[PDB]
């Protein structure tokens, strides 16, 4: 199908970033 | 967009150079 | 600092030592002098004199080109050179 | 304490020379690679295989000598002088190639055997192994060049020859049908010696600018004894040169000699991989999109596209005499070249 | 620890922890099989290599038929 | 706390969660098995296993299920191009959907492995310490081993119960899954005979399950337990690490100079069969043979396979790609459509004139033209001023015999330099260009791409196996060296023994 | 049968051994002679 | 032939001269030994 | 049943993060033109 | 050039102009990096070989040197004791100081040649 | 023993190798390799 | 009381002695003509 | 120019996942102390 070539990146950058973010915050409450 | 990848990797080092720098963990005598 | 073998120093700047090796020393160079000045060493290594790399009307490198005939493909060009 | 255990004993006495079991595969092989390559060097010639003389009997010096690969037609062969080539022939054994794997196999044997030397020393002495495992690198580039590297391509001719120019010709060869210098796993070989080099020249300089005053005399040298417990020089004012000079320095000793370690080490790993893929013809040859905007538009030009044009001639300037057994015949029409020259 | 009755049937294969027959035992049994597998192997390479070439033992495609 | 490089130690002394850790690291390997062939299925397209087969596709575990007697889809076409048939479950689809299943399986166990890890089959029953008797374990894993390997050369292979394995005739022109019956002379240590694979699993398996039986019943001498630290499950590692760069060395090397496991329509031709020019002597063998029994020029060309003519052509060979250039062959040269008719070149006076053709080496090559000696007749000049060969001097033409434009001659120059062009290619193909947007460059094949990562995997795992192996002999000083070490212990004479303080001078 | 490469297998396997062999006697034979104090 | 005798008679002089002269002094080592 | 005691802190100091961040822009810095070909 | 590969292009034609590969001035160049490369390792490694025991399995040995402590963290006559061994006695260092003006003058002098 | 000084022994060894490197330089203009 | 024959011994003369020998050979070849 | 398109999301993985990987261990590293 011809779709939209940006639309991988852009849907992997809106699960990553935001999901990392959460990571992160929720790690380095464990360990405190 | 190979130039704007190019140019932003080149600008995260810049970036981190001013961390390392300024921002380094103190080295602190025995 | 030492493990019992006799110091270097002492060896060769003792008289005993440079009796023995003032005969084994140029008898081992004349040795090799003599091995090439005979022509020994172009025999044994296989490795072309000055008058035969070609024949007299050759341009063409003697190069093996088989595997399992090598050795008599380099036995055929020599004998193209006597 | 019987025969393993006294014959133990004897290979482990400290001596002039330290022998260990790893000495029965070490001497042997290291001698006779080296042994190998002066034989050759002195008097063997290339004119079956290559078509070049390569001895000082024949006329050639330090740089030209070589032990030369043998013929692209033995294939892979082992050329064993008790094999199917040569036939127990020592002349013959000589003149087809034979020294070549003779030394590059003692050579591998010989590079084990040096390894589980620094293991075997290691362990009788007590300190831990880095310094053997820092010799895997080394190991690493001679398999993948001299072994891997040829074992992909047609036959051992393509190896690296044993010799000063012929190591210079491998390099040529390597930039014009390879383009080995584009590669980025070389790349980082490069940063890694290159890289390594500085550490070392940065490290004995700033010891050696940063020392204690421990003696009168204006040779500091001296002023060291090797069972002193204090550090010679100063880690501290080292650290401060550098963080004002450079913007950061080390502070942790421990870090800094392993880093020392681990920078040349890892270079040459990863130059290792590199050729492993040439082995294979797997370069990095090409930009694909410079290619086809290069090929659209004739006013498209850059460093990579010059440097192409260097290797085109390289490869047609230099195979027919090269690789002699594929009788290229290349008139004069063919030939590329610029405007006069 | 906890017990399980596949743990149970189990257990005798992993009770022997640190037992050794005395001084060499086997080890100059396993030194004839290793010097075997040596030759084995170098047969196998040679013939690969086609430095050892024998009678009916055409090393090619060829000889899938 | 730990340094990032060794978060993975805290399960040397944990076999339950060792166990688990493996079971995961199992179910991902499985998993990915079973996701690479459901991308490959519906990506590979089954229409044509003469001039577009599997290899030219990037189809890397499709020829994995193709050698061991998986041959056709649910869909019902099948790689040997055989349309309408069923081959029950076990299709490429059944295949990746079991592993698929068994990585879910995996997962599962997993998990109850990590939770419940304080099993007392882990417990040293003497001292109530966690404890693996490794020299058992192996014996046990090897017979387990033996038995499977047997089998399968008994059973799978001969066909006694199983499919058989991919075996081809030497052009690599009718492959297909066959029983093999078993060589046992000395043929089969010949890579190239598949009887030999038979034999060598029947006898190994054997063989192994007896060494199994004696590692099961005979302790290890304590000489070899100590030198070896076989309480050390490190040790073992460090062996399993060697065993695998060993195993990883081979498979690269037969992967690349060929045998009968690695066939050609499954992986496409070697580079060496470019180098003897292994397909053109035999399609040249057929065409003299054709014109002994009196067939025409275009008789016997004619009567040439285009699957034979497709091999005999350089844009197959693995050794003509490059690290970067990514994805099936089909992207470079594009997809192959049909063999255009092997080229005749003559010049003005009527001799035959001979293409010289691209060594593997060289991304370019020159056009040169010889007769039947070798003797240059014709080229493409570089510099025009002074050339004496060029083929508007010479009179050079093009006639085709077979293929699609048989029957056909070409004398205008620019036309007859094209086909010159192709011709040090070696035959001559139409491509399909436009439908994969192909560029042009030629790119390695699955046989390049595996023996790469094979080889260079292997290289790695020997530094592996000496850091294990290195950690495993100095675990003592892993830390760092005896604070108290004395320097007579490693100065010069004071032992005769070196670290030996018991042979003081 | 016995092809002349097999003939020098078997004269290098030979060879083989007779090297180690005679390398393995004499450092025996040393370490016999000139053992260590204890 | 005869070229070898040539090339080897220095070497086995040079031999036969340090044995004349060192063997006094090798007797006394391999007594040592025991 | 008790918890598992093998389990311990993981660390990454500040230091190793500019190190490693630094691996891995220069790296991709090298690797990009290649990914773009 | 101010570029990678135009660095390349310039090696490239020097070659081919002067040729510097044949110049012993350029083979002492690669004479000092790779000297220079290699003594890097050796004293890296000899030196990470060395440390002395200062913490557990669990940590990085690296802790076990805190910035501005008096007492040096390996022991030269043990890495001495080994170098001497794998090579001969005479031909490793004892002083420290030698060793690192050592370190200092075989690249920095290699790479005065090869400028 | 000590008999014959360490200096005087490596003068002459020094010269010794001068001599036969010499020698190989004058050989790289005279003979093979001499491009004559 | 040093004894004279050593494993030292034999590493020193396994070289020297191939070493001079060699030189011997090289230094004919200087007089060597086409 | 007539680069990869799959290279960008090649390129930003590369440098987001072992980036991220790190920053996790240093922060939880920091909160401990
Ligand atoms: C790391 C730690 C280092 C420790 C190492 C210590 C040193 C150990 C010494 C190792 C010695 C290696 C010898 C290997 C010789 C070899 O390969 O010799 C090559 C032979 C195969 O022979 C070659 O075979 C080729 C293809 O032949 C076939 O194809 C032709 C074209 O159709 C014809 O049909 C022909 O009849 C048919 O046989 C050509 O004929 C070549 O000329 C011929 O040399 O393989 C064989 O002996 C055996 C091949 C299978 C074994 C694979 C192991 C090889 C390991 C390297 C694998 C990486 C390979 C590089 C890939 C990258
Ligand atoms: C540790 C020492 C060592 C090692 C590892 C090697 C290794 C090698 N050598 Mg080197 N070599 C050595 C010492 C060594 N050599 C010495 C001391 C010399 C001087 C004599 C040489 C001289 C030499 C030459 C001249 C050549 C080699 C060659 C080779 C290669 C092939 C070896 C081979 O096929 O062996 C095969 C043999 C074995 C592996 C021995 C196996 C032992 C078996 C199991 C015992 C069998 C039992 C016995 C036969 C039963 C008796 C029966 C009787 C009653 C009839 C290999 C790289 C060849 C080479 O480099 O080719 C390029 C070659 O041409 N070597
Ligand atoms: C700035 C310039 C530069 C730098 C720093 C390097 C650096 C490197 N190059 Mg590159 N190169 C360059 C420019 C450069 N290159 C250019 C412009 C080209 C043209 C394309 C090349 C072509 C090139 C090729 C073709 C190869 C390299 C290789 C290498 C590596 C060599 C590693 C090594 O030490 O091998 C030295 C060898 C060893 C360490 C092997 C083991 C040696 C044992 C220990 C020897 C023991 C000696 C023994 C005692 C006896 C000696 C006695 C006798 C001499 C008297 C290294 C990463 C090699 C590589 O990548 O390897 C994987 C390689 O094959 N380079
Ligand atoms: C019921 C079990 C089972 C079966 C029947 C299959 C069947 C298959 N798998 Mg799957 N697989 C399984 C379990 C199974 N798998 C599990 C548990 C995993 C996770 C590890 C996988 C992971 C996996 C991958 C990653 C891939 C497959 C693939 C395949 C196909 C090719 C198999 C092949 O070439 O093996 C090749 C055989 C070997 C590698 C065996 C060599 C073993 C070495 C030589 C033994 C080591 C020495 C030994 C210990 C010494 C013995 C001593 C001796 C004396 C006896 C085939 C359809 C391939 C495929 O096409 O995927 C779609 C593929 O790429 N599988
Ligand atoms: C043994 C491994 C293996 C092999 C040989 C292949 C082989 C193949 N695959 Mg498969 N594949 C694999 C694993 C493998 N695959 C896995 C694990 C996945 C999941 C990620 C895939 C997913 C996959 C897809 C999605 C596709 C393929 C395709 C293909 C084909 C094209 C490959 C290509 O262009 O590579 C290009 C390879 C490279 C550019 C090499 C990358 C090397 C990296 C850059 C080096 C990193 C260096 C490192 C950072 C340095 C660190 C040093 C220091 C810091 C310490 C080919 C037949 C393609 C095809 O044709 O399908 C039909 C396709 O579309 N594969
Ligand atoms: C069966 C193979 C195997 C196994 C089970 C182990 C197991 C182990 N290794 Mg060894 N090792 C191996 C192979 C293996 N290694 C090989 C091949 C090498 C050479 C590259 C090494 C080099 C090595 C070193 C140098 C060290 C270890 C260490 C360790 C221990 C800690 C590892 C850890 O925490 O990693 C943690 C790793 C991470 C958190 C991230 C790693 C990310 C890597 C760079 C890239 C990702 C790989 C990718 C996901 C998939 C791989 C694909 C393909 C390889 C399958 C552990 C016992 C360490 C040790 O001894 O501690 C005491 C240590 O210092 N290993
Ligand atoms: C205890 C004892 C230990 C024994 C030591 C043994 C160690 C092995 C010896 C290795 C040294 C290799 C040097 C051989 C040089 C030689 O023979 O040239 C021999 C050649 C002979 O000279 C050639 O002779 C020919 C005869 O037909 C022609 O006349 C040629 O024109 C002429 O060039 O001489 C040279 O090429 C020029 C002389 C100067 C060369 C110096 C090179 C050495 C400096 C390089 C750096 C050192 C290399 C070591 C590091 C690597
Ligand atoms: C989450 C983590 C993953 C993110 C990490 C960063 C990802 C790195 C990706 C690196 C590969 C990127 C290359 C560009 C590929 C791409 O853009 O095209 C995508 C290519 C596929 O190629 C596509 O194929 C298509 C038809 O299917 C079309 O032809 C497209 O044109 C073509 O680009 O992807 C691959 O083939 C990747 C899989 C290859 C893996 C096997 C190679 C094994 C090599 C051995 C490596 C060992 C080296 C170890 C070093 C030590
Ligand atoms: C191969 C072979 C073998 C072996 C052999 C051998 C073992 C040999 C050795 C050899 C040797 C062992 C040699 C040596 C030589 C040497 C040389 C030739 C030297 C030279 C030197 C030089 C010239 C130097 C100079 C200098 C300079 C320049 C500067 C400084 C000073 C000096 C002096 C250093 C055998 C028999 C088994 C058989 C098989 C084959
Ligand atoms: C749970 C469950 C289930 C499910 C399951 C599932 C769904 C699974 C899946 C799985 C899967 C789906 C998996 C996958 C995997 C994958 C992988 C694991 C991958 C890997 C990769 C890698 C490793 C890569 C690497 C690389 C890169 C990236 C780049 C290039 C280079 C390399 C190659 C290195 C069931 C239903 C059954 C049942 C019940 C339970
Ligand atoms: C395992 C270690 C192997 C050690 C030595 C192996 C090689 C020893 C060299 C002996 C080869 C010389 C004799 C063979 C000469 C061939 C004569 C013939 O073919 O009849
Ligand atoms: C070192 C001493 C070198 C000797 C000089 C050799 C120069 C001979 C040049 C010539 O033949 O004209
Ligand atoms: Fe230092």
């Amino acid at each position: 199908m011809e779709v939209n070539q940006l639309g991988l990146i852009a849907t992997a950058l809106f699960v990553l970033v935001p999901s990392v973010f959460l990571i992160i915050l929720y790690v380095q409450t464990e360990s405190q | 967009m190979e130039t704007i990848t190019y140019v932003f990797i080149f600008a995260c080092i810049i970036a981190l150079f001013f961390f390392a720098i300024f921002f380094r963990e103190p080295p602190r005598i025995t | 600092g030492t493990t019992g073998e006799r110091p270097f120093s002492d060896i060769i700047t003792s008289v005993r030592y440079w009796v023995i090796h003032s005969i084994t020393i140029p008898a081992l160079f004349i040795a090799g002098w003599l091995f090439v000045s005979t022509g020994l060493a172009y025999d044994v290594f296989g490795t072309p004199r000055p008058d035969s790399y070609y024949a007299q009307e050759q341009r063409s490198i003697p190069l093996v080109t088989d595997r399992f005939e090598a050795k008599q493909q380099v036995e055929t060009f020599l004998e193209q050179l006597k | 304490r019987g025969w393993f255990d006294i014959l133990d004993d004897w290979l482990k006495r400290d001596r002039f020379v330290f022998v260990g079991w790893s000495g029965i595969l070490l001497f042997p092989c290291a001698y006779l690679a080296l042994g190998g390559w002066l034989t050759g060097t002195t008097f063997v010639t290339s004119w079956y295989t290559h078509g070049l003389a390569s001895s000082y009997l024949e006329g050639c010096n330090f740089l030209t000598v070589a032990v030369s690969t043998p013929a692209n037609s033995m294939g892979h062969s082992l050329l064993l002088l008790w094999g199917p080539e040569a036939q127990g022939d020592f002349t013959r054994w000589c003149q087809l190639g034979g020294l070549w794997t003779f030394i590059a196999l003692h050579g591998a044997f010989g590079l084990i055997g040096f390894m589980l030397r620094q293991f075997e020393i290691a362990r009788l002495v007590g300190v831990r192994p880095y310094n053997a495992i820092a010799f895997s690198a080394p190991i690493a580039v001679f398999v993948s060049v001299f072994l891997i590297y040829p074992l992909g391509q047609s036959s051992w001719f393509f190896a690296p020859s044993f010799g000063v120019a012929a190591i210079f010709r491998f390099l040529l060869f390597f930039q014009g049908f390879h383009n080995w210098t584009l590669n980025p796993f070389h790349m980082m070989g490069v940063a890694g010696v290159l890289g390594g080099a500085l550490l070392c020249a940065i490290h004995g300089a700033t010891v050696e600018n940063t020392l204690f005053q421990d003696g009168e005399g204006a040779s500091t040298f001296r002023a060291f004894n090797p069972t002193q417990a204090e550090e010679t020089y100063s880690m501290v004012t080292a650290n401060r040169f550098w963080s004002q000079i450079f913007g950061i320095a080390f502070s942790n000793k421990r870090w800094l000699h392993f880093f020392m370690l681990f920078v040349p080490v890892t270079g040459l790993w990863m130059s290792a991989i590199g050729v492993v893929g040439l082995a294979l013809n797997l370069r990095s040859y090409d930009f694909i999109s410079q290619e086809i905007r290069a090929a659209e538009d004739p006013e498209f030009e850059t460093f990579y596209t010059k440097n192409l044009l260097l290797n085109e001639g390289i490869r047609a300037w230099m195979a027919p005499q090269d690789q002699p057994h594929e009788n290229f015949v290349f008139p004069e029409e063919v030939l590329p070249r610029g405007n006069a020259l | 620890a906890r017990r399980t009755w596949l743990g149970d049937i189990l257990r005798p294969l992993n009770s022997e922890y640190g037992k050794v027959a005395p001084g060499w035992g086997t080890t100059p049994l396993m030194a004839v099989f290793m010097g075997l597998f040596l030759v084995f192997l170098l047969i196998i390479l040679e013939i690969y290599n086609s430095t050892l070439i024998l009678d009916g033992v055409n090393v090619s495609w060829k000889a899938l038929g | 706390g730990l340094p990032w490089y060794r978060v993975h130690t805290v399960l040397i002394n944990d076999p339950g969660r060792l166990i688990a850790a493996h079971l995961m690291h199992t179910a991902l390997v499985a998993g990915w098995a079973g996701s690479m062939a459901l991308y490959e299925l519906a990506t590979f397209d089954p229409s044509d296993p003469v001039l577009n087969p599997m290899w030219r596709q990037g189809m890397f575990v499709l020829p994995f299920m193709a050698r061991l007697g998986v041959t056709g889809s649910w869909s019902g076409w099948s790689i040997t191009g055989e349309t309408g048939i069923d081959p029950g479950f076990w299709s490429f689809e059944g295949v990746a959907l079991a592993h698929i299943v068994l990585s879910g399986l995996l997962f599962l166990a997993a998990c109850w492995h990590w939770v419940y890890w304080d099993l007392e089959l882990f417990r040293d029953p003497r001292t109530g310490e966690p404890a693996l008797d490794l020299p058992k374990m192996f014996g046990i894993h090897l017979f387990l081993a033996g038995l499977l390997c047997f089998g399968f050369g008994a059973f799978h292979l001969t066909g006694l119960f199983g499919p058989g394995m991919w075996v081809s005739d030497p052009y690599g022109l009718t492959g297909s899954v066959q029983p093999v019956a078993p060589e046992w002379g000395p043929d089969g240590f010949n890579p190239y005979n598949p009887g030999g694979v038979v034999a060598h699993h029947i006898a190994a398996g054997i063989v192994g399950i007896i060494a199994g039986l004696f590692h099961i019943l005979v302790r290890p001498p304590q000489r070899l337990y100590k030198a070896l630290r076989m309480g050390n499950i490190e040790t073992v590692l460090s062996s399993s690490i060697a065993a695998v760069f060993f195993a990883a060395f081979v498979v690269a090397g037969t992967m690349w100079y060929g045998s009968a496991t690695t066939p050609i329509e499954l992986f496409g031709p070697t580079r060496y069969q470019w180098d003897s020019s292994y397909f053109q002597q035999e399609i040249n063998r057929r065409v003299q043979a054709s014109l002994a029994s009196g067939a025409t020029l275009e008789e016997a060309w004619s009567a040439i396979p285009e699957k034979l003519a497709f091999y005999d052509y350089i844009g197959n060979n693995p050794a003509k790609g490059g690290l970067f250039r990514t994805g099936p062959m089909n992207k470079g040269d594009g997809i192959a459509q049909a063999w255009k008719g092997h080229a005749v070149f003559r010049n003005k006076e009527g001799e035959e004139l001979f293409v010289r053709r691209m060594p593997a080496f060289f991304e370019s090559f020159p056009v040169i033209l010889t007769d039947k000696n070798g003797v240059v007749k014709a080229d493409i000049p570089f510099r025009r001023a002074e050339s004496k060969y060029s083929f508007e001097q010479q009179g050079v033409t093009v006639s085709f015999y077979g293929g699609e434009l048989n029957g056909q001659t070409f004398t205008d120059p620019p036309t007859v330099k094209s086909y010159a062009r192709k011709a040090i290619f070696g035959e001559i193909f139409e491509f399909d260009t436009e439908t994969l947007n192909s560029d042009g460059i030629f790119r390695t094949s699955p046989r390049g791409w595996f023996t790469f990562a094979h080889a260079v995997f292997a290289l790695l795992f020997f530094f592996g196996h000496i850091w294990h192996g290195a950690r495993t002999l100095f675990r003592d000083v892993f830390s760092g060296i005896d604070p108290e070490l004395s320097p007579e212990q490693v100065e010069w004479g004071f032992y005769q023994k070196v670290g030996d303080v018991t042979t003081r001078r | 049968t016995i092809t002349p490469s097999l003939k020098g297998f078997f004269i290098g396997l030979l060879s083989g051994a007779v090297v180690l062999g005679l390398t393995f006697a004499v450092l025996i034979a040393i370490s016999q002679i000139d053992k260590v104090q204890r | 032939d005869w070229r070898v005798l040539v090339v080897l008679l220095p070497v086995l002089l040079a031999a036969g001269w340090a044995v004349r002269n060192i063997l006094p002094y090798a007797v006394k080592q391999v007594q040592k030994l025991l | 049943m008790e918890p598992n005691p093998n389990r311990q802190p993981v660390e990454l100091n500040r230091t190793s993060l500019y190190l490693g961040l630094l691996l891995i822009l220069v790296l991709a810095l090298l690797f990009s033109s290649y990914f773009f070909n | 050039p101010l570029g990678i590969s135009g660095t390349f292009n310039f090696m490239i034609v020097f070659q081919a102009e002067h040729n510097i590969l044949m110049h012993p001035f350029h083979q002492l160049g690669v004479a000092g990096v790779f000297g220079g490369a290699l003594f890097c390792a050796m004293h890296g490694s000899l030196v990470t070989s060395s440390l002395i025991r200062e913490t557990t399995e669990t940590e990085s040995a690296n802790y076990g040197y805190k910035f501005g402590q008096e007492e040096e963290t390996y022991n030269i006559v043990a890495a001495h004791g080994y170098f001497g061994r794998l090579i001969f006695q005479y031909a490793s260092f004892n002083n420290s100081r030698s060793l690192h003006f050592f370190l200092a003058a075989w690249p920095v002098v290699g790479v005065w040649f090869t400028a | 023993g000590g008999r014959i000084p360490l200096w005087i022994v490596a003068t002459v060894a020094g010269m010794g190798v001068i001599v036969i490197v010499g020698l190989f330089f004058y050989g790289a203009y005279a003979g093979l390799g001499s491009s004559l | 009381s040093y004894p004279i024959f050593t494993v030292r011994w034999v590493a020193v003369h396994t070289l020297a002695v191939p070493t001079i020998f060699f030189l011997g050979a090289i230094a004919a070849m200087q007089f060597i003509q086409r």
